[PDB]
């Protein structure tokens, strides 16, 4: 049946 | 306070998925799912952040899986037509001679499908414009940007006609200096 | 010309912010068409159906427990985490208004540009604070992460009158003035 999405992640640049 | 939103759609038939990212109202970035790539809202953003896309494509095909199972646990019950109310205004106030942008701001409409074309003089343009993917609203409607630059002039004159099935027929909208 | 049946799922997860990342709340919504069907809340640490039609995907979900745990501890991975790598261009962004005044009988105070939203305009006439008389655009988002607003002000004016359009936003620490003055 249904299935849950996932919550993604943005991620910092090596600055 | 502020509000973060990830906000991912499916819609069929037209087969078109959506993932993007919300702060306050204003879009992050989202992911182009035709180049299967993270497009920031300004180009800036992506000096700090980064996002892998493909994991959006995972998300969209889960949220498909999901449309097609609700679909029929409602017994094939389809979304209700809201049209969008449209309004035409600029970044600025405008003088003669200095670059502005015109912006086509289309809200409340559902579901996420619209035709907007722009028109100098009555011509259709397509060189320069631009444009937002569908945002979210509290009541689950959208909304969208579409921008076109422009030098101010009394010679000529604007209109932005805009699309949906929410429709008897399409909206055009006027602007000139 | 395609009047063809539409068939709508949305999934949007919120990240709600109370002073800093001191208190936050996450909102997981499922909505068919218009209409929200199923949530998990946070506050609860439990999916519920907000319709009938999410009462299974409610009752179901709720019962696998692994995952279960991974969204009550989203808070911290997720909201809390994404809060951090998009603070120094979002909650930090400051950009400053642009001021212009003209007639449009109707004075106009047009202020645009600017970034966050939380703005302070405010008329004056010969130096006293105008209220009565004053009508707005409301605040208004250009979608391009800046904001503008219209501040119009209802007079007629003897000449030698110096009405005063005041401005004020976090990015500057001095309020922006612009004054206008009719002609004979």
């Amino acid at each position: 049946k249904m299935r849950m999405a996932t919550p993604l992640l943005m991620q910092a640049l090596p600055m | 306070e502020h509000v973060i939103i990830q906000a991912e759609f499916y819609l069929n038939p037209d087969q078109s998925g959506e993932f993007m990212f919300d702060f306050d109202g204003d879009e992050i970035f989202h992911v182009d799912m035709a180049k299967k790539e993270t497009v920031w809202r300004l180009e800036e953003f992506g000096r700090f952040a980064s996002f892998e896309a493909q994991g959006a494509l995972a998300n969209i095909a889960v949220d498909k899986a999901n449309l097609e199972i609700m679909t029929k646990r409602s017994n094939y019950t389809p979304i209700t037509n809201v049209p969008p109310e449209v309004t035409v205004l600029t970044n600025s106030p405008v003088e003669l001679r200095e670059p502005n942008v015109l912006i086509c701001f289309i809200d409340k409409f559902t579901p996420p499908v619209v035709n907007v074309t722009w028109l100098r003089n009555g011509k259709p343009v397509t060189t320069g414009v631009s444009e937002t993917v569908f945002l979210p609203r509290e009541d689950h409607l959208f909304r969208k940007f579409h921008y076109l630059p422009f030098l101010p002039s009394t010679e000529d004159v604007y209109d932005c006609r805009v699309e949906h099935w929410g429709l008897d027929e399409p909206l055009l909208k006027h602007w000139e200096f | 010309g395609d009047t063809r049946p539409r068939f709508l799922w949305q999934l949007k997860f919120e990240c709600h912010f109370f002073n800093g990342t001191e208190r936050v709340r996450l909102l997981e919504r499922c909505i068919y068409n218009q209409e929200e069907s199923v949530r998990f809340d946070s506050d609860v640490g439990e999916y519920r159906a907000v319709t009938e039609l999410g009462r299974p995907d409610a009752e179901y979900w709720n019962s696998q427990k692994d995952l279960l745990e991974q969204r009550r501890a989203a808070v911290d991975t997720y909201c809390r985490h994404n809060y951090g790598v998009g603070e120094s261009f979002t909650v930090q962004r400051r950009v400053e208004p642009k001021v212009t005044v003209y007639p449009s009988n109707l004075l106009v105070c047009s202020v645009s540009g600017f970034y966050p939203g939380s703005i302070e305009v405010r008329w004056f006439r010969n130096g006293q604070e105008e209220k009565a008389g004053v009508v707005s655009t409301g605040l208004i988002q250009n979608g391009d992460w800046t904001f503008q607003t219209l501040v119009m002000l209802e007079t007629v004016p003897r000449s030698g009158e110096v009405y005063t359009c005041q401005v004020e936003h976090p990015s500057v620490t001095s309020p922006l003035t612009v004054e206008w003055r009719a002609r004979s």
